[PDB]
């Protein structure tokens, strides 16, 4: 997943 | 130049993270809706909000608009690339560089919200917000899509008590 709501958080799948 | 120009500019610049995320999710075949509004992040947003002495529910509402506006850009990029795949960026996105940009833009937005809290509660906020967006629309040459995203992203700036 790749998140942007507050922190740019990136987890490789 | 308006008093809220620095907050709106940081919000507009943050919107730009949509292009790099869109690029990764398209090739990675990831859902745009899985975008991080999850309990741990909501807690973390509210804690950094209390740490700057601003209302977390106001701040939560701002980033809730921010996420809707950013998902909208990503969806618009996906449509464009469905219609015409060759207009997609040829360069991979720099997500590690984006991470540092989001941390900084997040911090600047929160610190501006405290710095200008008095104005955001005043009846003249809406007029100032218009001037800010009108200035930021011109100085960052925002296309029609980003103008609308900026409006959605800031639509509750003046819902402050």
């Amino acid at each position: 997943y790749l998140w942007t709501y507050y922190e740019l958080i990136f987890k490789p799948c | 130049t308006s008093q809220l120009a620095e907050l709106v500019d940081a919000a507009a610049e943050r919107l730009e993270v949509a292009d790099p995320v869109a690029a990764f999710k398209w090739r990675a075949q990831l859902p745009i809706e899985d975008s991080g509004r999850v309990e741990q992040q909501l807690a973390k947003l509210g804690e950094d909000a209390r740490s700057q002495h601003i209302d977390p529910d106001y701040v939560t509402r701002v980033f809730d608009d921010q996420i809707r506006a950013t998902e909208a850009i990503e969806y618009s990029r996906f449509s464009d690339w469905k219609l015409n795949p060759a207009s997609a960026p040829p360069e991979p996105p720099d997500l590690s560089a984006s991470r540092s940009a989001i941390d900084s833009l997040n911090n600047r937005m929160l610190s501006q919200i405290w710095s200008h809290w008095s104005l955001l509660s005043a009846p003249s906020c809406a007029a100032q917000l218009d001037r800010a967006k009108r200035d930021i629309v011109r100085s960052r040459h925002l296309d029609s899509l980003y103008q609308r995203a900026l409006t959605t992203a800031t639509q509750s700036y003046c819902q402050a008590l």
